[PDB]
RNA sequence: GGCCAGAACCAGCCCUACUGCAUUAUCCUGUCGGGGAUCAAAAUCCGGCGGGCAACGAAGUGCAAGAAUCUUGGGUCUUGG
RNA sequence: UAAGCCCAAUUAGUGAUUGCCCAUUAUUCCUUUGGUAAGGGCGGAAACAAAUGGAGAAAGUGUAGCCCUUCCGAUGUA
RNA sequence: AUCGAAUCGCCACCUACAAGACUGGAGCUUGCUCCCUCGAAGGCGCCAAGUAUAUUCAUGAUCACAAGACA
């Protein structure tokens, strides 16, 4: 985690700027839970590094009533000589998430604990997750494809939040922020944004001709 | 939109070895296929479609069920839908598709000075306008800047510094 | 798709003897997926109605009937099936198809469903395509009307082979894996 | 599993027509030792030495559907270590 | 008809013909866009010079599992290629063990003057001579089993 | 050099490309009569009559023997040179 | 919009009849071993020093098996 | 400071949001018609700072980890 001072001072010592590695950033929001989870943990085995956001807004089909007792059978299995050393059941939705695509790794191999060490999940986006680069979607895993929208589904943070995750309102108010700040950044920069889009209107009055018929012919004029 | 499956609808089929092409709905079977056919392409004879492998579109010649090929002739000249559908946007990207697939080394080797001199003009044109009126992220720091950064050299002491070490240089 | 029975009229006899030197030319309507099945069942109904058995009898010919061109239809399919509950159950249900295979195909799929039947405990014993005004049932007559349309909703299009993409970002059609 | 026969998945290869498109194209995986070793052009190139390793190989045919291709490396096989590592697909041996 | 003992016997595909441009896949100038000249005798490599002036490949034999014969080409008729023979690339045997000879140096010259001459005769000259003055990579999200070359 | 690697060719194998013969009729057409539903039709449908090839990228029907030499397919680190 | 149940396909009303993955199985290739094994050769053809084409050739159950070609089988407790 | 390494797409235009029984906008006739920016592209980047009048590339000798990498 927090770097070691041997670490910061090879970094000097080496003189090499700042690196982050190649890292996918999944927005999970209206994601089957199985579904995403076994695209996920493919994934992880292949050595992708991979971020999920918004594990709070999984989805679940049913109802979020079969879907909370099913939790609490889960919940029920512990071991009765000692629950310490028993099954750790997790309420957070990113929690859940971890342990379902853990449950689709070999975890018991040293190469099935390094596909699940590259997974990191987080309930909405965080600070260091907003501005890292453009969030992706599984389209084989999305509600709007998956469910026959007349079925009840369920949201991950709802049936979490009545199983013992205390950490519901703090999302939700975090996540509130984050698009309140978020909106007002892209009401800003749309002047920028529009003076780009006039600039490439511009440029097709300047540039040489026969270049134009090139763009016009492969779509892009 | 969402346009309705009807006789006379003309439809973009999807996927298969008929992707890409336009024919006209002519019939309707039940809920899942339909009966395609487009007198003007030479591989769109009169079949039957999947209806998960069309995609309506916002044109619709006024013909009946299973009309005759002579009657679908008539009404797809008379009613211009494929002239009307060729001057589209999306249309268009659909040719433009199949000449990327179909381009050789030169062709996109063309393209890529096409796209490299578009993006070199815009860029021309964007630092005249920047100039004007800032817009992006250094031309406002600038304008933010420099009336405090004048203040701040208005001074005698500024000014001095400024002459001592520039005619050091 | 294409149905996956086929139209065949299989002509036998059985084979001429001193006890019936010219013997009855019997022509069998079948939908089977192959001949060999098609002969099967022609030698099927032979013995347990005229008595004859395959051993003592000969195929005069065992071909495929066309189909007619792909016109939308309603057709009436005269069927029936075994189960050990209730025996025999003979329906007579409407289907739109465009060719006498694909409806009796699409009867074969909707026993199936519906009804647990297989293949081998069906009886087909008519086929026939009927006009508009001798539908029965609301659900087959629904497509007559002279202008009948629908918009197409809750469609899954997934894309050409070719161009499935694993992580696709959010809001663009960029591919980030693919 | 047997060993002698390895299973990459290269990026943009979806199908298995794709996949037969690289049949018989060199496939190479870069690795690190811990010393200086060896290498080609020791002499000729002394800035090549390095603790780089590379183990080559070729594609033989393709896996199922879905574009993976069956790679058979030189002699050995490659070492577990290099599961869900990089590997090298280069355009030649050149059919065009 | 030719037999394989002569020199003149070839198996070389009809993509790779003297005046396409190929790609080179390997090597110092892997990248690169050059002009194929001729190929050597007895089945020998090819050789490449891609105006060395344009893209910096002089003259070099290079083996066609190592380029990509493009279908856009040059008129190298006017180009004599004569004198590019097996016994240029030849060198003398080490004893006891840039730089560029008087007769490489002539020859690369007087093949490549010829060969900008022919580019420039051809339409599409100026955007031919560009073309071979460009870098061929493999990017993220390309596909090369899907073109066309 | 009895070491490593790349390309050439040989022979043998192993894969793919390239297809002809028969068949169709419960079929294809046009026209009369009925019948159908429309605002009016047309069509689905049933009969008589006249012609017939739904036509070889027609048919998912029976069998296919087409010298990878013409007309430079691919692999052999699965063989030996 | 199953990754459930019944039915049905093989890139799909397009133009024909092999989607793919796993054996100590099948086909074929290399090698070993044993046969109720099947055959050939074995009367040294002739010529040929070193300094600068070679070696061997046993009438044989069994050996480093006399040599070469060919076909088939090969697991197993007491 | 050992230390030679594996990794090979950048951005201050994606890096906001929501919906798929639909989110370009109207009309009434409610599935058709009409208008527009015509409803299938995040911008670059792939060797002249830009499509032209150009310029050093070798002998690193035919593949070999790209013999180099702050885009
Ligand atoms: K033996
Ligand atoms: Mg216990
Ligand atoms: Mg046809
Ligand atoms: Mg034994
Ligand atoms: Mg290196
Ligand atoms: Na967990
Ligand atoms: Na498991
Ligand atoms: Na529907
Ligand atoms: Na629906
Ligand atoms: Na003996
Ligand atoms: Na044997």
């Amino acid at each position: 985690a927090f770097p070691s001072r041997k670490d910061a001072f090879r970094a000097q010592r080496k003189g090499a700027k700042k690196h982050r590695p190649e890292i996918i950033v999944i927005d999970l929001k209206d994601h089957v839970l199985g579904r995403a989870a076994a695209v996920v943990a493919k994934q992880l085995l292949l050595g992708k590094k991979i971020t999920v956001v918004r594990c709070e807004q999984l989805n679940i089909a049913g109802t979020e009533i079969r879907n909370k007792i099913k939790y609490l059978q889960y919940l029920r299995k512990r071991k009765l000589t000692n629950p310490t050393k028993g099954p750790f059941h997790h309420r957070a939705p990113s929690d859940v998430f971890v342990r379902t695509v853990r449950s689709m790794l070999p975890r018991y191999t040293k190469r099935g604990m390094k596909a699940l060490n590259s997974l990191v999940a987080y309930e909405g986006i965080p600070p260091n997750v907003v501005r890292t680069g453009g969030r992706v979607v599984i389209p084989r895993a999305q509600r709007h494809v998956c469910y026959r929208s007349e079925r009840p589904y369920t949201v991950l943070g709802n049936m979490c939040k009545h199983v013992g995750w205390k950490y519901s309102d703090v999302v939700a108010n975090l996540e509130k922020a984050r698009v309140e700040k978020a909106s007002r950044h892209h009401e800003k920069q749309a002047k920028l944004r529009d003076a780009w889009k006039s600039a490439r209107k511009e440029a097709l009055a300047k540039m040489p001709k026969h270049n134009v018929e090139v763009l016009k012919k492969f779509g892009y004029a | 939109k969402s346009h309705y499956i009807c006789a006379g609808r003309l439809v973009r089929i999807l996927r298969g070895p008929r992707q890409d092409r336009v024919g006209v709905i002519v019939d309707i079977v039940d809920a899942n296929r339909v009966l395609v056919e487009n007198p003007e392409d030479a591989k769109m004879w009169r079949h039957v479609q999947n209806l998960k492998n069309v995609e309506p579109l916002k044109y619709c010649v006024s013909v009946s069920r299973n009309c005759s090929a002579k009657a679908l002739k008539d009404a797809l000249a008379s009613s211009k839908a494929l002239e009307k559908y060729a001057k589209t946007r999306t249309a268009a990207r659909v040719e433009a598709k199949k000449a990327c697939a179909v381009s050789t080394d030169f062709e996109r080797y063309q393209l890529r000075v096409a796209r490299r001199s578009r993006a070199h003009w815009a860029r021309k044109v964007f630092d005249e306008k920047d100039a004007k009126t800032p817009v992006s992220w250094h031309k406002v720091a600038l304008k933010k800047m420099l009336k405090k950064a004048a203040k701040m050299d208005s001074t005698e002491g500024a000014k001095r510094r400024m002459q001592k070490a520039i005619a050091a240089r | 798709v294409k149905p996956h029975l086929r139209h065949y009229q299989v002509v036998g006899r059985e084979s001429p003897s001193e006890k019936n030197p010219e013997p009855t030319v019997y022509k069998f309507e079948v939908f089977a997926p192959n001949f060999v099945v098609a002969k099967s069942r022609f030698w099927r109904m032979m013995r347990v109605k005229n008595k004859v058995k395959a051993t003592h009898g000969d195929v005069l010919s065992c071909k495929v009937v066309k189909d007619a061109k792909l016109v939308a239809r309603n057709y009436l399919v005269d069927i029936a099936y075994y189960s050990q509950r209730c025996g025999y159950t003979r329906m007579v249900k409407e289907f739109r198809d465009v060719s006498k295979t694909g409806a009796v195909s699409q009867a074969y799929h909707d026993l199936a469903s519906r009804h647990r039947a297989r293949y081998h405990n069906i009886e087909v014993l008519n086929v026939k395509s009927i006009p508009d005004h001798e539908v029965k049932h609301l659900s087959i007559a629904q497509y007559h009307a002279p202008n009948l349309s629908f918009p197409l909703l809750q469609r899954r299009t997934k894309a050409t082979r070719k161009d499935r993409a694993i992580f696709v970002k959010k809001n663009t059609k960029r591919a980030v894996v693919a | 599993q047997t060993k002698q026969t390895a299973l990459v998945r290269v990026e943009n290869v979806n199908t298995r027509e794709d996949a037969t498109w690289y049949v018989g194209k060199r496939v190479c995986y870069v690795y690190h030792g811990k010393k200086v070793k060896r290498c080609v052009r020791w002499s000729k190139a002394p800035a090549r030495r390095s603790t780089t390793r590379a183990l080559w190989g070729r594609v033989t045919r393709p896996h199922g559907n879905a574009g993976m291709m069956r790679v058979k490396f030189n002699g050995a096989s490659v070492p577990a270590s290099a599961i869900g590592r990089r590997i090298r697909v280069y355009l030649y041996p050149s059919q065009i | 008809k030719v037999s394989r003992k002569s020199p003149e016997y070839t198996t070389l595909r009809k993509s790779c013909a003297p005046g396409a441009i190929a790609i080179i896949l390997a090597g110092r100038f892997r990248g690169r866009r050059a002009v194929i000249l001729k190929q050597l005798p007895h089945n020998g490599p090819l050789v490449v010079s891609g105006p060395m002036k344009y893209n910096g490949v002089p003259i070099r034999r290079i083996d066609s599992r190592y380029v990509i014969a493009t279908s856009t080409t040059v008129d190298i008729s006017s180009v004599d290629t004569a004198p590019i023979t097996a016994e240029v690339f030849q060198r003398p045997k080490a004893e006891k063990p840039t730089l560029v000879s008087d007769a490489r140096a002539q020859l690369q010259k007087k093949i490549d003057a010829a060969l900008i001459a022919a580019i420039k005769k051809d339409a599409q000259g100026k955007e031919k001579a560009g073309y071979l003055r460009s870098v061929f990579t493999v990017k993220p999200g390309d596909a090369p089993h899907r073109w066309n070359w």
